[PDB]
């Protein structure tokens, strides 16, 4: 099958950065647009971005910028999203999400299960 | 960036009864006539599950009590019979353009 496997729950303080894992297995993640979807505590899905992870090329909504990078690393089929100077706007779930032709051609059908980062002292 | 509203914000049915809610997209999200909106169902504590895409096409596994109609920018789900396993956020996204966004939801609630 299809899966995204995304690295555990973190609780980290103010002004740390947190870098989180997304591991797909059952498709190659060069051939998909790696999304990432933020979800604050009673909150909406807000997309964040995406990676290309055939060329490293990534996209971010402005508001983003400076506070999230995607990343890829093809040799062990894994996309990355690092957040930094974390605050507690910050505090949310983080989700994956692949978006390409031959995996996931129409929408998002295949969704990680959420990585969620806690910001407080 | 397409802003959809969902409505209403929550929905109480009945085992058994119709539920509907609306998404709204203040401008058009069709692609040569399709709609590029999606609608997913988010059970407590999981993450997002597919249930249509392109407005009103089912992905496998779906129930045929789910369905979607709309283009432009106003689109339906319709769950008949509504089944305890549908206790759930529900959200539109359009894919139209990016930046991808997403409707606020509608929680359904069963008394």
């Amino acid at each position: 099958e299809v899966q995204l496997q995304q690295s555990g729950a973190e609780l980290v303080e103010p002004g740390a950065s947190v870098k989180l894992s997304c591991t797909a297995s059952g498709f190659n993640i060069k051939d998909t647009y790696m999304h990432w979807v933020k979800q604050r505590p009673e909150q909406g899905l807000e997309w964040i971005g995406r990676i290309d992870p055939a060329n490293g090329n990534s996209k971010y909504v402005p508001k983003f910028q400076g506070k999230a990078t995607i990343t890829a690393d093809t040799s062990s089929n894994t996309a990355y999203l690092q957040l930094t100077s974390l605050t507690s706007e910050d505090t949310a779930v983080y989700y994956c999400a692949p978006f390409g032709y031959y995996v996931s051609d129409y929408a998002m059908a295949y969704w990680g299960q959420g990585t969620s980062v806690t910001v407080s002292s | 960036d397409i802003v959809l509203t969902q409505s209403p914000a929550s929905l109480a049915v009945s085992l058994g009864q119709r539920a509907t809610m609306s998404c709204r997209a203040g401008e058009s999200v069709d692609i040569f006539g399709v709609g590029f909106l999606h609608w997913y169902q988010q059970k407590p504590g999981q993450p997002p599950k597919l249930l249509i895409y392109r407005a009103s096409n089912l992905e496998s596994g779906i129930p045929v009590r789910f369905s979607g109609t709309g283009s432009r920018t106003d689109f339906t789900l319709i769950i008949d019979p509504v089944e305890a396993d549908d206790v759930a956020t529900y959200y539109c996204q359009q894919t139209n353009e990016d930046p991808y966004t997403f409707g606020g939801g509608t929680k359904l609630e069963i008394k």
